[PDB]
RNA sequence: CGCUACUACCGAUUGGAUGGUUUAGUGAGGCCCUCGGAUCGGCCCCGCCGGGGUGCCCUGGCGGAGCGCUGA
RNA sequence: UAAAGUUGCUGCAGUUAAAAAGCUCGUAGUUGGAUCUCUCUCGGCCGAAGCGUUUACUUUGAAAAAAUUAGAGUGUUCAAAGCAGGCCGCCUGGAUACCGCAGCUAGGAAUAAUGGAAUAGGACCGCGGUUCUAUUUUGUUG
RNA sequence: UACCUGGUUGAUCCUGCCAGUAGCAUAUGCUUGUCUCAAAGAUUAAGCCAUGCAUGUCUAAGUACGCACGGCCGGUACAGUGAAACUGCGAAUGGCUCAUUAAAUCAGUUAUGGUUCCUUUGGUCGCUCGUACUUGGAUAACUGUGGUAAUUCUAGAGCUAAUACAUGCCGACGGGCGCUGACCCCCUUCGCGGGGGGGAUGCGUGCAUUUAUCAGUGGUGACUCUAGAUAACCUCGGGCCGAUCGCACGCCGGCGGCGACGACCCAUUCGAACGUCUGCCCUAUCAACUUUCGAUGGUAGUCGCCGUGCCUACCAUGGUGACCACGGGUGACGGGGAAUCAGGGUUCGAUUCCGGAGAGGGAGCCUGAGAAACGGCUACCACAUCCAAGGAAGGCAGCAGGCGCGCAAAUU
């Protein structure tokens, strides 16, 4: 679609397009291969990252993140905001007097690629750790599962 | 920081009740029939036969 | 703070060491080297608290500037110098060799070595990279570069190095089966052949050993060092194999011992 | 002399912080390098570990590359055209990273010329300049020309850059830090992303 | 209710002394930037005694009275 | 601090001693009935053999400073200590346990939560079907 | 040791508190023979400080023409010891204290594939095709002349060194590789449609840096990794490629052994820094908070050692909260730990170990690998020292010691 929004050219920045091509030798659009990267502990590539148009440098798989660090999980909360969304994590933590627990959660603000497409309010969502994306956000989403009811 | 240690360690414990007639008569007769300086040798001993039998108690609690 | 500390308290000095509490405030903060802090033992402890060759730290820097330790071939004037496993420590002087060595309870035994074993130690491959126009290196436990080495060799082996040349003259693969020895965690100082190793991608692969005498254990990889090819190390052992009693056990044997004299 | 921590901003509740200690000198930042276009100066600047930073105040020339024929030159900056950051440095003529410059076509024509025996940005009017006919047609053996003539089917350039070539001066990107660095090396602008950078610089002008 | 003692509270006694917080203005000092250029030094000119190079004044010792460059 | 079961999780009280809202609805919170006993590398004993929806729980195994605490040995003259020492050069110590919670790991599958198909958008499978892998089994796009 | 006792009534049984009881920690009172350990100006005042000391440092191996000592009277430069001074290194450790500080610090757990790293250790260091049998100018110390009341103030003049500061070359070195391309040979069809070569002048070459592009040696769970190739750049505030010192002595102009020191670079060590997950006291007489005075996210940049609203410009309108946000209080540094304790808990932890913070209060820096350092500097604020009135010099929450404060804490 309209891919550059931004004022600034937005590309991938380890694909040139600019190749000489001769136009009698053109099958489909001249030159533009899609860079994306498998990242490791067993996650799948989405399809939509192979065949994208996107262009997210935050993205785990066609970006410049490297998920290394803890592998956690959470339900999505929030989905208001620009390639972010908020993720609640929730967990029992245990008071040894009373011998019991108490429900506590943390809400955690994650980067969500475009490479997943049709994500909802309250399905599970597999975050991996990478570097600070900014000042909040630390963790790339890297699967979706979705939720029970959901048809 | 000195090169000195500060593990120290009472080696006795004071009756929870000071004048109890029984308990001092006991005392007494501990201390005249083996010549005891004060009550403090008695509570001594005491205290090392208490910390032997609580070791063994909760030794008794484990699995033989 | 500002910059790097200089100091060791005596009490945050690793318990290896087997420092007492009242000689002083602090320890013999091991100087940079080829060995971590933790992982060391500086040549003021083995020359003075292990071999009794000195009474005080003013004899151990006597000794050591008459140039009479050599530490891996080479004569080291640092008494804090930080020696750690594998190292050969020739005293030519009193015509000894030791290899520092885990003992079963963690701890670098004074091992005694022919000048013959003194010749070589083995030295666990922690990195192979490619640099220098194609040249391979390859970086071990010891913190020494060598270039060109055998394309065989993958991180996690062993190999000999030869201390004269500083070469790999052989090398045990990290495979199952092989003899090892632990360097680090609670099973430190046991010796046992590698049985298996679980690999959990993005986090620390176990491996699980078992001894001479049929105990098996586990620890890190980081922390297995491989000794010798099948179940024969290629280096001497010390006085225990690597079979670490029980304190049952341990007792039984120190009572035996002491009823037979007398 | 500014500072560069994360403690005194809000946190991510809204609450105000409170600062536990000073200003330590690993968070220092520095006055940003407003690089000119004019010519060289670089001051050097000492930063931690005890290496250099090469904090360029003005440069006149950058090294470009043309990506399509693999052709980096070093060559003349002229201008400052589009800045997606801020307007505001385009008017100050601010070299920055990803900045759009105007760079003198001299040495890529140069290039063209002498590599397919071609012109390029060349007026039908003109009958070239004395001595560089030779180079444009020289006297080349059988061999020499059928590689020129084989170059020859590889030779087209596409209509915009053309048109710069006409006009003397391409459109670049800046790919390198000035502030940091001390150079302004960059990459002549072609194809969709030349497209989207002259649609923007027409539009804001 | 009358006394006696003690304790908080209300409050313009338009009460006296320090503690901080903040609009407006001013703002030391450092650092950066743009200049500045007191001085100092090199190559040719009233330094021109001297060299393995003889009527080769051209030095490796003295304002060489130089809108002549140049670096700090 | 114990005594204080006078802060009560264990483990207190609320008719009259102090105390149950005037009464209902009601969100969050808390708590909720029975029920369900192959291995798309196969080679003439060895391995690419699977958190196999998941979690909580439980039992492991790693990893986790020392000192302190517990605790092993050791006649400091005894002891608090100390980490020493013992035998006519030699011999032996400087153990070990514990280290909540969270994180990692691996067995169990009761208990508890959760999921699987009802608009069939269902499981196994024979038969088809319209872009396209940059390795073709040995003179290289002859 | 899983413990109770006295007190309401004329008497009783209760509820219930008061008092008793034992430890612990500060103070204090009376008393005190031996001996071994051993805390000790935390609490109030992170209040103020007289004086003294607490950080300096030389090997055979940087620089010795100080006769300051000291010889073997000489083509014998330097015997040797050696103050001083230049150079190098350290002074960022240690010690003190607990004021600040409430997801902050800190603890466990991970990560740096997002960074820097003096030193140590190992590697690399003729891999660059372009005066050397050693280059230049200074400046200390020293001599001599001085100024000020005053300082660890320094100013002229005369010398003279380097491992200080600069400059800079034979050599490896024979050339190879890449891109150029005046010219020549052989074969097929005299449609050279094609090939194969040799090639003279020219440009550029190694490592590092910056940019763009290409191809897929080793490695990872995963690189936009490592290595390779190409086109070039290559910072005057310009980077590596040794103009260094000692010892032992040699070998038919040459070849050398053992070291010291220094310089990139890459590992290593010691770290530092910045992130992940979970965990913190009381308070609702604190229920909404934040919002370009960046608040949450996006894009581009700046700055920074690097990731990042760290900052800036545009864009979106977000982000946190009864699972207690935000605000407030804390006679709040966190932890390991301490006291007490049947089981469960309650209270404490200024205090010798680890982490943080600070040096009267703020702020800003220089040098350096490392400090926003205070036994470094600069300024302001408070206090304060000497003065000849012009100026100069300060920082005991270091060790003693003094004043003050107090219930409360030791030797100049």
């Amino acid at each position: 679609a309209d891919i550059q929004t931004e004022r600034a050219y937005q590309k991938q920045p380890t694909i040139f397009q600019n190749k000489k091509r001769v136009l009698l030798g053109e099958t489909g659009k001249e030159k533009l291969p899609r860079y994306y990267k498998n990242i490791g502990l067993g996650f799948k590539t989405p399809k939509e990252a192979i065949e994208g148009t996107y262009i997210d440098k935050k993205c785990p798989f066609t970006g410049n993140v490297s998920i290394r660090g803890r592998i956690l999980s959470g339900v999505v909360t929030k989905m208001k905001m620009q390639r972010t969304i908020v993720i609640r994590r929730d967990y029992l933590h245990y008071i040894r007097k009373y011998n019991r627990f108490e429900k506590r959660h943390k809400n955690m603000s994650v980067h969500l690629s475009p490479c997943f497409r049709d994500v909802q309010i309250g399905d599970i969502v597999t975050v991996g750790e990478c570097r600070p994306l900014s000042k909040t956000v630390r963790f790339n989403v890297l699967k979706v599962t979705k939720a029970a009811g959901t048809k | 920081p000195v090169a000195r240690s500060w593990v120290c360690r009472k080696t006795y414990v004071t009756p929870r009740r000071p004048f109890e007639k029984s308990r001092l008569d006991q005392e007494l007769k501990l201390i005249g029939e083996y010549g005891l300086r004060n009550k403090r040798e008695v509570w001594r001993v005491k205290f090392t036969l208490a910390k032997i039998r609580k070791a063994a108690r909760e030794l008794l609690t484990l699995d033989e | 703070a500002r910059g790097p500390k200089k100091h060791l308290k005596r009490v945050a000095a690793p318990k290896h060491w087997m420092l007492d509490k009242l000689t002083g405030v602090f320890a013999p903060r091991p100087s940079t080297g080829p060995h971590k802090l933790r992982e060391c033992l500086p040549l003021i402890i083995f020359l003075r608290n292990r071999l009794k060759y000195a009474l005080t730290g003013d004899e151990v820097k006597k000794i050591c500037m008459q140039r009479f330790i050599k530490i891996d071939g080479k004569v080291r004037t640092d008494i804090t110098y930080p020696a750690g496993f594998m190292d050969v420590i020739s005293i030519d002087k009193t015509g000894e060799n030791f290899r520092l060595i885990y003992d079963t309870k963690g701890r670098f035994a004074v091992h005694r070595i022919t000048p013959e074993e003194a010749k070589y130690k083995l030295c666990k491959v922690r990195k192979i990279f490619v640099g220098t126009k194609g040249i391979p290196h390859l970086v071990t436990h010891d913190a020494r570069t060598i270039r060109y080495p055998d394309p065989l060799i993958k991180v996690n082996d062993t190999i000999q190095i030869d201390l004269e040349t500083g070469k790999i003259t052989d090398f045990i693969k990290f495979d199952t089966g092989n003899l090892c020895m632990v360097t680090g965690g609670a099973n430190l100082g046991r010796i046992g052949v590698i049985t298996n190793r679980e690999r959990h991608p993005g986090s620390f692969d176990v491996v699980h050993v078992k001894d001479a005498n049929g105990n098996s254990f586990a620890t890190r990889l980081s922390n297995i060092f491989v000794i010798g090819k099948g179940n024969k190390p290629w280096i001497s052992l010390p006085r225990g194999k690597g079979i670490r009693l029980t304190i049952a056990e341990e007792r039984d044997k120190r009572l035996a011992a002491k009823q037979s004299s007398g | 002399g500014i500072s560069r921590d994360n403690w005194h901003k809000r946190r991510k509740t809204g609450g105000k912080r409170k600062p536990y200690h000073k200003k330590r000198k690993y968070e220092l930042g520095r006055p940003a390098a407003n690089t000119k276009i004019g010519p060289r100066r670089i001051h050097t600047v000492r930063v931690r570990g005890g290496n250099k930073k090469y904090r360029a105040l003005r440069l006149d020339v950058g090294n470009f590359s043309w990506g399509s024929e693999c052709c980096t030159r070093k060559t003349r900056i002229i201008d400052v055209v589009y800045n997606a950051s801020n307007n505001e440095l385009v008017r100050t003529k601010t070299l920055v990273k990803n900045c759009i410059v105007l760079i003198d076509s001299t040495p890529y024509r140069q290039w063209y010329e002498s590599h397919y025996a071609l012109p390029l940005g060349r007026k039908k009017g003109a009958k070239l300049t004395p001595e560089e006919e030779e180079i444009l047609n020289k006297k080349r053996s059988k061999k020499i020309q059928k590689k020129y003539d084989e170059r020859k089917k590889n030779a087209k350039i596409s209509s915009l850059l053309e048109e710069q070539f006409q006009q003397g001066k391409l459109l670049a990107c800046i790919a390198s830090r000035p502030g940091q660095c001390g150079r302004a090396d960059g990459y002549v602008l072609e194809g969709k992303e030349l497209e989207f950078y002259l649609r923007k610089i027409k539009a804001r002008k």
